RNA sequence: CCAGGGCUACACACGUGCUACAAUGGCGCAUACAAAGAGAAGCGACCUCGCGAGAGCAAGCGGACCUCAUAAAGUGCGUCGUAGUCCGGAUUGGAGUCUGCAACUCGACUCCAUGAAGUCGGAAUCGCUAGUAAUCGUGGAUCAGAAUGCCACGGUGAAUAC
RNA sequence: UCCUCCUAAAGAGUAACGGAGGAGCACGAAGGUUGGCUAAUCCUGGUCGGACAUCAGGAGGUUAGUGCAAUGGCAUAAGCC
């Protein structure tokens, strides 16, 4: 019960508790394990040391929390230091993908502030 | 050493998923069965994906096809 | 994010960038076209994007090439 | 108390607008506790004229002024809204 | 144990051919492994020292020494002589169990585990890391633990300069950039 | 007249809506019953390809015939065990499709990943008397593309009025 | 009234409504003895942890400390267990 890093899900079914990785949702956790052969309704404290070593190496070719983290920042890095729209938009802590701004733009501010 | 202050320290032994026993003397439960050592961890061999992953050319030549 | 067949770049651009390669580096290349890609033909040179009301001048570098010229060129001043 | 000051054809200044807060700062507690204003005012080719819609706990209450300079009408709009308040309050008194 | 006389039959070669020594006894001797672990929020509970001082007896094999506060400063809303911290010195063997329980079993078990930082030096020739949380060392069961806190490792030797510290740990294979 | 930009700017204030905060539910599989309407630079089967948005080939239809077009909630079984959770689908990253000369400013949709606030809501306030309220899906006009709006259509279906 | 320094002129003492400060206690260990120990402050490195908490190492040599003022002391420690 050690995937990738953390992974210490006990007693949740095989494809929701391999998407506690940061990594993985439920799609790619049900195409991983569909690649070792294991049934997906089953509780993580039934399988076996013997069966957990088929889920590491099959979660390695997918990037995952210790570089995922990164690859994604690696991005904002770029476009921060480039000087982009979508890099200012970073650089402001505002949305950039063109959504309204008048109104809402409150879950990328965060909270308001007078 | 003082006796009666410290916890029991007692030898145990130690096997990987990569197929390795070690022989330790710690303060675990029963038996010791690790994921990762000295071996079987990309801390040698994968370390090379960090800054050869970029450029912008090299994904624009598959959509320029001429 | 788009335009799944072959990149868009406009010919009074284009053309304007193969008379000013083989030729030297030569002045900021005053274009309006921010509809345009930046192809690798371009890389080092002076471009003066239009922004609105002036002409900003960006220098290719060499990782800009998946962007459009007008992504480098700010339009609403804020602050 | 939220002020909303509008104007239409008639672009509010900083001295206006500190000038309609502090008058409504008078028909604030000395009649009643309210929840929310809307202000507008409007200049049609002589009335400098001025409205306001009070939002209280029972009701809402309206007013218009037209006046003279556009200080005299807000100054006809709280005597005309400080009446309104004192009717109201009373009749949620009933002692 | 293991390591020790691994210390015993290759590094002592591996070190004079290295820095060309003409004695035996001025290769670089590793002393002792102390685990600090400073508490800090022992002001606010007296009781969390307590659990606080029952990982450094989990991760080492004894009891570790609460140290107390030296000066009475008013930034940390602390006055002298008040349990602060616990520290532990391992010498001896138990230091040299404790040391490849650290560079095999422990040091690939932490996140995002990169080269470790090499420019970690005392200036004259000692070690010093410090991990994040207590769940490094399978003796914490990460089920039994309160609060996650962090801790202190220095492994001082008697290496003069620093780049013979780095050449001892090395050669014991520690993980570096 | 033309290109480019703006009408999409954001410390904020307000109005109308949508999705929610879950177990009268979420999800997976099986599966029953509608009305109304649109269609020729248009609707576009079937058959192949792609995880998918769609692509290729391409009949049929100026339409009680053909196409859009599986109605969904419901019901059968299984799972989740009351947790910010298999609730929530925001935000952002990567990769894609379609439209159009052109989706950077500033489109829609799909795929993978990320999983925010939110645990039923202060003072105050709104609609509704029966096929109504409340929910569920469908269609149309505008339109190359672009609705949580608007205008229509049916499914389930209350409580209460001294 | 008492204590400490200065005035006080290198023994003691020495005035002023001269210049500065304190005391009207505390302690059953903060007393006795034996045994052991040696600070301040900076520098480098180190989980939260910084100008400053704890750790390691170096520099430093009593600049610390003394139940409470000041002076005289204190390493054989009178300082710390």
């Amino acid at each position: 019960a050690r995937i990738a890093g953390i992974n210490i899900p006990d007693h949740k079914h095989a494809v929701i508790a391999l998407t506690s990785i940061y990594g993985v949702g439920k799609t790619r956790s049900k195409a991983i394990l569909a690649a070792a052969g294991i049934a997906e309704d089953v509780k993580i404290s039934e399988l076996s040391e013997g069966q957990i070593d088929t889920l590491r190496d099959e979660v390695a070719k997918f990037v995952v929390e210790g570089d995922l983290r990164r690859e994604i920042s690696m991005s904002i890095k770029r476009l921060m230091d480039l000087g982009c729209y979508r890099g200012l938009r970073h650089r402001r802590g505002l949305p950039v993908r063109g959504q309204r701004t008048k109104t809402n733009a409150r879950t990328r501010k965060g909270p308001r502030k007078p | 050493m003082k006796k009666d202050i410290h916890p029991k320290y007692e030898e145990i032994t130690a096997s990987c998923s990569c197929g390795n026993v070690m022989k330790i003397r710690s303060t675990v439960g029963h038996d010791l069965n690790l994921d990762v050592c000295s071996k079987c961890h990309p801390f040698f061999t994968g370390k090379q994906r960090d800054v050869a992953t970029g450029g912008r050319v090299d994904r624009f030549n598959k959509r320029f096809n001429i | 994010r788009s335009l799944k067949k072959g990149p868009f770049i406009d010919l009074h651009l284009l053309k304007k960038v193969e008379k000013a390669v083989e030729s030297g580096d030569k002045k900021p290349l005053r274009t309006w076209s921010r509809r345009s890609t930046i192809f690798p033909n371009m890389i080092g040179l002076t471009i003066a994007v239009h922004n609105g009301r002036q002409h900003v001048p960006v220098f290719v570098t060499d990782e800009m090439v998946g962007h459009k010229l007008g992504e480098f060129a700010p339009t609403r001043t804020y602050r | 108390m939220q002020l909303n000051i509008t104007g239409n054809n008639v672009e509010i200044t900083e001295a206006l607008r500190e000038f309609v807060t502090a008058k409504f700062a008078k028909l604030e507690q000395y009649f009643d506790r309210i929840n929310q204003v809307y202000v507008v005012l409007k200049v049609e080719k002589v009335t400098h004229t001025s409205d306001a819609t009070l939002h209280v706990d029972g009701g809402e209450l309206h007013a218009s002024a037209e006046g003279q300079d556009m200080y005299a009408a807000i100054d006809g709009l709280i005597d005309k809204l400080a009446r309104q308040l004192t009717k109201h309050k009373d009749k949620l008194k009933q002692h | 144990a293991k390591l020790h006389d691994y210390y015993k039959d290759e590094v002592v070669k591996k070190l004079m051919t290295e820095f060309n020594y003409n004695s035996v006894m001025q290769v670089p001797r590793v002393e002792k492994i102390t685990l600090n672990m400073g508490v800090g929020e022992a002001i606010a509970d007296k009781k969390l020292l307590d659990n606080a001082a029952a990982d450094l007896a989990a991760i080492s094999g004894q009891k570790p020494l609460i140290t107390k506060a030296r000066k009475s400063v008013a930034g940390f809303k602390i006055r002298q002589g008040y349990p602060i911290g616990c520290k532990v010195t391992l010498r001896g063997e138990r230091m040299w169990e404790f040391f490849e329980r650290l560079i095999t079993i422990a040091v690939p078990r932490i996140r995002d585990f990169r080269g470790l930082s090499a420019k970690s030096f005392d200036g004259r020739g000692n070690y010093s890391m410090g991990v994040r949380e207590q769940i490094i060392f399978p003796e914490i069961d990460y089920d039994k633990v309160d609060r996650v806190r962090g801790l202190d490792i220095t492994i001082t030797t008697t290496a003069k300069s620093d780049e013979e510290g780095r050449a001892l740990l090395a050669a014991f294979d520690f993980p570096f950039r």
